[PDB]
DNA sequence: ATCGATCGATC
DNA sequence: GATCGATCGATAAAGTTTTTTTT
């Protein structure tokens, strides 16, 4: 009709004028940003969308998609005044949709969903490439006017005809090739994932149309979960069952985002934003320009754990991660950090490797027995009914920051340890058996939970006489980090005294009010809390790179040939060259959470004095022997 | 249009820079020898008009057909019929997006990529010059099909009561054109995030086929046009490259320019080759020099006899390593996979040891079998690298059995049964049983019951794990030039500029100096090595009455005859002598006396 | 070096024009993503998109810099030019032709070494005199791929020091000592540090309504501490009212009369002299009382 | 190549 | 308006040796 004209001015009023929380024109702000990386998004608060609903609930659940397209022309004039002749470049912008409050699993669907919003999850199975879609049928008559307009073709459906408005014979329609766009169109099918569902049952399936510009943002075998509209295709031909008054399925997306993590939010960590514009990013100096902040940040990084200090220097150290630092015509270099863990049955090993899963970005939790020799890099599928052997990897190639649990599994170990310690060696590694020789590229970090048999003190003797793992593997490592715990008061009710305050930790003001009820339930001691610790991480990562000098180096040299000199003699595990490689790298590592690109001379003897004490502390009785030697590096 | 083309016979017959007047003088050069073709340089063109270029850049197909017709005409006035059409060939280096723009705006644009093919498919047939006749009237007409929007370009009409498709094409008179369907992959470096790489479809012409074997990098320039196959939902179609101009890297059959040798006759006339190549191959490799010798003769190798009779002599060499880890065994291996003109890198688990060699499988197609895979029908005359040589503990050893010694293999499976020719070239790293207490108790134990894999190898090194505190402080001051500062790439471009051999023109190197000559070792330097080895047994049975057993045997002794032939190809002499042959026992002398400790 | 390479790569010397505005390395790319990103630029025919589709292009930026006038006021884009031809091979203009000629000069190759030193630049300087006529062709443009890589590589040091924060402003000029960072071999031709001292000028060019003084810098790459040793002039922002020329020359006769134990005046150009490792630290102790402005 | 369906022409 | 004749379009095809983990 008409009113909808005025509509596109009923909201953009209602949306440019004022965003909430204490003004700052947030979502005034984010739109001239993704006009400046030119990437032809944008976004919906929920609580904008709480707002913006109040006369749009019934024009969000009773019409979805053509209120969209109404929606969509109002977004260029929101910024044509902004970015004058952006239109000039693609010619085109569509919106997304933020998160909902459903929780739609993939079974429940009837009636009264159809053409409505709906959001689901599930994973993805075998899917398709990228194809181009005409988008624009330029019809084409014979004899009559050949050009009938660009069209708007839609789904699988073949909008055509026979004749209209030319004649009413049986010429048919063709095509020609003048100014026709084409947008692109992959067909993911779905699979629901088997997390939440009431088990010993079969999966069941979808499909899934994208669109334009979100084209193979997820990879095959990762889990996703989708918000957009449900459509259907009444094509009255399928040959699976018989021809029945029945119709298809097709759910076209408006957004995707990655597998999320501790589902039990209330108005934050579902929505991936990290997003770091204004008030983030013009805060996140003067936190890094301070003197204790690495005295601060790895104290305060698992709050749930009081412990021993040095794995924490360590864990933290290792999803820092170093350089791969590429070179000319010659040999590459790792840049990676793998630790070890070694602790008893019953100290907190087991979590911390737990908590680092969800404050990374991406990982991987492939532990204990079942873990395939070749699952976890890459396998070939076979080929369906007329198909050919392809290449669908499994952990090693989806993760990049990923965690395995190598600890004992004996009779599995000489199947899958010969795949794995080559993921470091010949770094970058893959296979060709029986299909293509190919070389894919995983930088892939390594981290473990290695188990004693018995106690942690098994013998007097090294470590090839405690551990079964020999020596070669576990030379591909950097570092051993060992508990020790025997007899005490003071330090056991450190722990005691501790551990139990920890189970005593079990409407717009309100939903704030919770949330800074939120706020205070972390912060008993005040430890910096961890709302936006894990937010900078993802560019303290993807943004800074570090550099050396060359006066700060020759101390080092005594290091590493005193010390091996003083472990041959007294063998129990020996050091290579590669230890001092690992020496300057995680020394760089603490470098770049100053946020400084250079080295100083205060993190060199830091990182020495975390690897030499860490290295001899595990010898024998005569470790004070060894510790009468070690004051002289200080 | 025809106005287009009176502004291209008028321009490609005066077209110059300062007199020199190219295009004439390379189109009379080019129809001598038969070759029929152009090659434009784009880059070049612009000098007369950017306009006749913009008329190109954003339309295709019409202005390929109109510049060859107007080159055919030009051509056929450079003579005075036996007159073929001509080709194109494009090529400029503006930037290569490597595989991501793919429906946006270059759908029917001139693009340039870069990638590694791999998959060659047999040869074809497409028409280009017809001659039609009909079923009523014996009508007769001639229609020419040259350039594309694949077929159905323009079909065969109805005209000449008469009954329409009434045409037919006959075989008499007419001309053909051969395609590829050759597959291009993704250079597997400059896409990372998590994902595997994809693959896209690409055909070509006569006179710019057969130019490539799998496994090299390419770069290459052409279109991004649209077919559509009808043996899936919305009405879509797929992407292919027709592509113009393969005007890659180097071959990596022996056709080039002479001033590519000119240098290498002034480099071999300086004898210092030798004892430079040690340190100009591996720049960041701390010595090593018994090692570092080993290499350069095993990319070279020997010859091929095919002596007056049914049999042959294998004549190549495969070295062997083993060691503790931290001690280069590994870190080497990707060094020597650049410098190879043919390298394979399938250093792992050996990858199901029966789809090393060759593998059928039902193809969809007919319903048929034959043989597609192979990770030896690749890597002919280069070598290949492996690693590992423990726990592939089913089925290795008897895979690589036939595969050496005779490079003869067969398949005997539900096909063909086939001898298919193979040179290869093994090259292996493996660990003993960890390392250290192998080397202090009783010195067997190695690999844990054969000796028969041992005897195939011939060249066997074995490093260990000194504690010379000397030399390892250099060592330690070695790594940290190199890994921050980055002063060896400052370094090794003021002490190589006028003495050290850069990496890339190895690789130019090494394919002439085997294609070249074939050399022969001195007849009477017969008498050294004979008396060399008549005191070796003897060394060698002097330790078994210690109730010592396991390995030396006599293939090795036919192996030190390969490796002084290997400095030979270097120094390009086709005969040998003795300063020559000294140096070569040198080297095994030092791998002689392993078998004792 | 725009009409030879690509208007891309105006990606580094952007931030020199907003290091001749304010910044180097911050805010940069997060900033000059709209202003010299019309696209994100297609290097589908790019080639001639800095060659020949700029006919549009280019023709949008005669439309653009009347309507970036404005939009940060930076106006020393704006200059008259002056070009030449050949008939063909593309044109040549002679703004970037003199940037080849310096770049040239430069790279193209007790106290015995300094003779095989001395005796290079003399040997490179006459590869490009010759290169002012089309009897050679095909070498000038190895200084045009020479131009467009020393540039990033005399870039990657100086963000080092700015970000090193060790320019010291003493009383009256600033000093600056480059001990070692990285590639410390591109400084013993004194052509290079001019350049460079042309960069670090325009760092601080922004307001400094007060202490108009250019700085010393310092290096040292050979033996017996050489130290090339040079001065600058200030550098007005196109407002010579008052032509500064020079106070260091007078001063350097004082020094070169005073202390005497290694100062030389042996290089040719007055404002670069040498000085030893112990005699610049009381180099400067003479010069920070003896105020000769 | 044969059969069925639809369209056009003639009565 | 109905019936008959002619022309055009649509309709028929087939499988069971290599290779993966697993017990
Ligand atoms: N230092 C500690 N601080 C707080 N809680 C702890 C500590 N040590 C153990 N716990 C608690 O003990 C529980 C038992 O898990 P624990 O970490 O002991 O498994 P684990 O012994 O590490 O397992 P595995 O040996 O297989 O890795 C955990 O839930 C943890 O909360
Ligand atoms: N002889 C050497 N000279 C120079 N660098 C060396 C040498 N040996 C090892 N390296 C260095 O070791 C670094 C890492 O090697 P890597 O970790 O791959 O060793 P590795 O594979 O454990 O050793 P090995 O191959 O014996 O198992 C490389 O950057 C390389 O420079």
């Amino acid at each position: 009709p008409n009113v909808s004209r005025t509509i596109a001015r009923e909201l953009k009023s209602f949306l440019l004028e004022y965003t909430d929380e204490t003004g700052r024109s947030v979502y005034g702000a984010r739109i001239r940003t993704l006009g400046e990386m030119n990437s032809e998004s944008l976004e919906v608060n929920y609580r904008h969308l709480a707002e913006s609903k109040a006369i749009l609930a019934l024009f969000l659940a009773k019409c979805p998609e053509e209120m969209l397209k109404i929606f969509d022309l109002v977004a260029m004039e929101a910024t044509e005044l902004h970015y004058p002749d952006y239109a000039r470049i693609h010619s085109e912008i569509h919106v997304r949709i933020s998160d909902f409050p459903t929780i739609y699993s993939l079974r429940e669907l009837r009636e009264s969903n159809l053409s409505s919003l709906v959001r689901v999850t599930g994973v993805v199975t075998r899917r398709t490439g990228v194809f181009p879609q005409l988008k624009y049928v330029k019809f084409n008559c014979l004899k009559c006017g050949s050009i009938l307009g660009p069209f708007f073709q839609d789904s699988n459906e073949e909008i055509r005809i026979s004749f209209c408005t030319n004649c009413k014979s049986k010429g048919p329609f063709r095509v020609n090739g003048e100014k026709t766009v084409y947008r692109n169109y992959q067909r993911v099918t779905l699979q629901e994932a088997p997390g939440t569902v009431p088990p010993g049952r079969l999966p069941r399936h979808r499909e899934v149309i994208l669109l334009a510009d979100l084209v193979d943002v997820s990879k095959p075998g990762e889990e996703v979960e989708v918000t957009g509209i449900y459509k259907n295709n009444y094509d009255g031909n399928l040959n699976a069952k018989n021809g029945f008054p029945v119709f298809a399925t097709i759910i076209e997306a408006n957004s995707i985002k990655r597998r999320e993590g501790n589902t039990a939010n209330e108005g934050e960590e579902g929505l991936d934003v990290f997003s770091w514009t204004e008030e983030e990013e013009r805060e996140f100096r003067k936190i890094s320009r301070d003197r204790g902040i690495i005295d601060k940040i790895i104290s305060s990084m698992a709050p749930s754990i009081y412990g021993h200090r040095d794995i924490k220097t360590a864990v933290a150290c290792s999803l820092f991660g170093g350089v791969p630092k590429n070179v000319n015509g010659k040999h590459s270099i790792r840049g990676d950090i793998n630790v070890l863990l070694l602790g008893d049955p019953g100290t907190a090993k087991s979590q911390i490797l737990k908590y680092v899963e969800k404050t990374a970005h991406r990982a991987v939790f492939a532990t204990g027995q079942g873990a395939s020799a070749v699952g976890l890099t890459a396998s070939v599928r076979k080929d369906p009914i007329t198909k050919e052997w392809t290449l669908e990897g499994g952990a090693l190639v989806l993760a990049d920051k990923g965690v395995c649990l190598i600890d004992e599994f004996d009779k599995m170990n000489d199947q899958d340890r010969t795949s794995i310690h080559e993921a470091m060696e010949q770094q970058s590694i893959s296979i060709s058996k029986a299909g293509i020789v190919t070389t894919l590229q995983a930088r892939c970090s390594i981290i473990a939970a290695a188990n004693p048999n018995g106690g942690r003190y098994n013998s007097t003797l090294p470590l090839a006489q405690n551990v079964s793992l020999t020596e070669p593997i576990l030379s591909r490592f950097d570092i051993l980090c060992v508990v020790r715990d025997l007899v005490d008061e003071e330090a056991d009710e450190r722990l005691a005294t501790f551990v139990v305050d920890s189970h005593v930790r079990s409407q717009l003001n309100a939903r704030q009010r919770r949330l800074q009820r939120q706020r205070k339930k972390e912060e008993e001691i005040s430890p910096i809390p961890q709302e936006l610790l894990m937010k900078y991480i993802h560019y303290a990562r993807t943004k800074i790179y570090p550099k050396l000098h060359q006066m700060d180096m020759d101390k080092v040299s005594r290091v590493y040939a005193d010390l091996r000199r003083e472990s041959i003699s007294t063998g129990s595990f020996p050091i290579t060259v590669r230890h001092l490689e690992s020496i300057l790298r995680i020394a760089e590592s603490f470098a770049k959470m100053r946020l400084s690109e250079f080295v100083s001379s205060y993190d060199l003897d830091r990182a020495i004095k975390v690897v030499v004490d860490s290295f001899v502390d595990a010898q024998k009785v005569s470790v004070r022997r060894q510790l009468r030697r070690s004051f002289a590096i200080y | 249009n025809t106005e287009i083309i009176k502004s291209f016979k008028n321009f490609i017959l005066e077209f110059r820079l300062d007199s020199q007047f190219i295009y004439r003088d390379q189109l009379r050069n080019n129809i001598l020898v038969k070759n029929y073709s152009l090659t434009v340089n784009m880059e070049h063109l612009i000098g007369y008009n950017e306009d006749i270029y913009k008329k190109l850049s954003d339309e295709p197909s019409d202005i390929i057909p109109l510049f060859e017709t107007a080159i055919t005409q030009v051509a056929k006035r450079i003579s005075i019929n036996s007159l073929p059409t001509f080709q194109l060939i494009l090529n400029s280096n503006a930037n290569q997006i490597p595989l991501r723009d793919l429906d946006s705006e270059h759908v029917s644009k001139i693009v340039r990529l870069s990638g590694i093919i791999i998959s060659t498919s047999v040869l074809s047939s497409r028409a280009t010059y017809l001659s039609i006749m009909c079923r009523n009237c014996r009508h007769t007409t001639s229609i020419t099909i040259n350039n594309f929007n694949t077929g159905n370009t323009v079909s065969l009409p109805r005209s000449c009561n008469c009954g329409p498709d009434p045409y037919i094409i006959i075989h008499e008179s007419s001309k053909f054109i051969d395609q590829q369907f050759l597959k291009l992959q993704e250079i597997p470096e400059l896409v990372p995030v998590g994902e595997m790489p994809r693959n896209l479809t690409m055909t070509c012409d006569r006179y710019l086929t057969n130019k490539v074997i799998p496994g090299t990098r390419v770069t290459i320039v052409g279109i991004y046009s649209i077919y559509n196959s009808k043996n899936s939902g919305v009405a879509i179609r797929t992407p292919y490259i027709k592509i113009l101009g393969i005007q890659s890297d180097v071959e990596t059959v022996t056709m080039f320019t002479e001033e590519e040798e000119e240098e290498f006759l002034q480099l071999s006339r300086n004898p210092k080759l030798y004892e430079i190549l040690t340190n100009s191959i591996a720049p960041s490799i701390f010595g090593n020099e018994d090692i570092k010798k080993a290499i350069v003769c095993l990319l070279m190798g020997g010859s091929k006899k095919i002596l007056p009779d049914g049999m042959r002599l294998r004549g190549d060499i495969n070295v062997l390593l083993l060691g503790d880890p931290g001690t280069a065994k590994s870190q080497l291996l990707k060094f020597v996979e650049k410098v190879s003109p043919i390298a394979v890198y399938t250093s792992g688990k050996g990858s199901s040891a029966a789809g090393l060699t060759a593998s059928v499988q039902r193809d969809p197609m007919t319903r048929e079998f034959y043989l597609e895979g192979g990770a030896m029908v690749l890597a002919d005359g280069g070598v290949v690298c492996i690693d590992e040589f423990d726990k592939m503990r089913d089925e290795d050893r008897v895979a690589i059995h036939e595969a050496m010694e005779q490079q003869t293999i067969s398949i005997a499976k539900a096909g063909i049964t086939t001898v298919l020719n193979s040179r290869t070239s093994v090259l292996a790293a493996a660990n003993p049983i960890y390392g250290r207490y192998d080397d202090l108790k009783s010195p067997g134990d190695n690999i844990d019951f054969q000796t028969t894999i041992l005897s195939r190898f011939d060249m066997i090194f074995i490093v260990k794990d000194d504690h010379n505190e000397e030399r390892d402080i250099s060592i330690a001051n070695h790594v940290i030039n190199i890994h921050t500062g980055n002063a060896n790439a400052m370094q090794n471009q003021q002490e190589e500029n006028g003495s050290e051999i850069s990496i890339e023109k190895m690789k130019r190197y090494i394919t002439y100096c085997r294609l070249k000559c074939a050399p022969r070792l001195s007849p009477q330097a017969a008498e050294k090595l004979s008396s060399n080895f008549v005191t070796i047994r003897k060394q060698l049975l002097i330790n078994e009455l210690e109730s010592t057993e396991r390995p030396i045997t006599i293939r090795q002794l036919e192996a030190i005859i390969r490796i002084t032939e290997s400095l030979a190809k270097l120094e390009l002499s086709p005969i040998a002598q003795e300063r020559h042959v000294d140096e070569a026992i040198r080297l095994f002398q030092a791998s002689t006396m392993d078998a004792a400790s | 070096l725009l009409r030879h390479s690509s208007l891309y790569d105006s990606f580094y010397y952007s931030n020199y024009v907003n290091a001749k505005l304010s910044l180097w390395n911050e805010n940069g790319k997060k900033r000059l993503h709209k202003m010299f990103a019309r696209m994100g630029i297609p290097l589908s025919t790019a080639q001639e998109t800095w060659l020949y589709m700029d006919h549009s292009i280019k023709r949008e930026l005669g439309i653009i810099f009347d309507k970036n006038l404005d939009r940060y006021g930076l106006q020393d884009i704006i200059r008259d030019g002056f070009v030449r031809t050949l008939g063909y091979r593309g044109s040549i203009s002679a703004s970037e032709f003199v940037e080849a000629l310096t770049a040239l000069l430069e790279v193209g190759n007790s106290a015995q070494k300094l003779t095989n030193l001395r005796k290079r630049w003399v040997s490179n300087f006459w590869l490009s005199w010759d290169a002012l006529d089309d009897r050679k062709v095909e070498l000038l443009n190895r200084g045009i791929q020479l131009a467009q890589d020393l540039q990033r590589a005399i870039f990657n040091t100086g963000v080092a020091i700015l970000e090193k924060k060790l320019i010291k402003h003493l009383r009256i000029y600033r000093l600056c000592v480059l001990q070692d960072g990285p590639d410390l071999d591109l400084y013993r031709n004194p052509l290079t540090l001019l350049r460079l001292g042309n960069w670090l000028i325009e760092c601080c060019a922004e307001s400094e309504d007060k202490q108009l003084l250019p700085m010393v810098l310092a290096s040292i790459d050979e033996n017996t501490d050489t130290y090339l040793v040079a001065g600058l002039t200030p550098r007005y922002p196109r407002g010579t009212k008052k032509p500064i020329l020079n106070n260091f020359s007078m001063a350097f006769q004082q020094i070169t009369a005073e202390t005497d134990a290694k100062v030389r005046i042996d290089n040719f150009e007055s404002s670069i002299i040498e000085i030893r490792r112990e005699d610049l630290s009381p180099f400067l102790e003479k010069l920070t009382l003896s105020g000769l402005l």
